């Protein structure tokens, strides 16, 4: 839903 | 003292958009939502902000609504340089 994929990869990137 | 807990629950379509409104923010600004969520949700303080993983389905209504009114405050201001 909004796990490491969506959040972390839009966050750290 | 119930006003803080009286804030209506963030619906699915709202939650989904919220995770999006949040991800619209520049990296620095997601540092706020992680700070909000982590503080409001003592269950995920092990997640380091640089490697954060927030679960919108575990957040209590107040957090989700704090996250929102927050990003909304950033996004409604000056944050739409693409479209």
């Amino acid at each position: 839903k909004w796990t490491l994929e969506r959040l972390k990869r839009k966050y750290r990137n | 003292s119930e006003e803080e807990d009286k804030c209506k629950p963030m619906s699915y379509e709202e939650k989904r958009q919220l995770s999006l409104d949040i991800n619209k923010l520049p990296g620095e600004k997601l540092g706020r939502v992680v700070h909000i969520i982590q503080s409001r949700e003592p269950s995920l303080k092990n997640s380091n902000p640089d490697e954060i993983e927030i679960d919108f389905e575990t957040l209590k209504p107040s957090t989700l609504r704090e996250l929102e009114r927050y990003v909304t405050s950033c996004l409604r201001k000056k944050r739409k340089p693409q479209a």
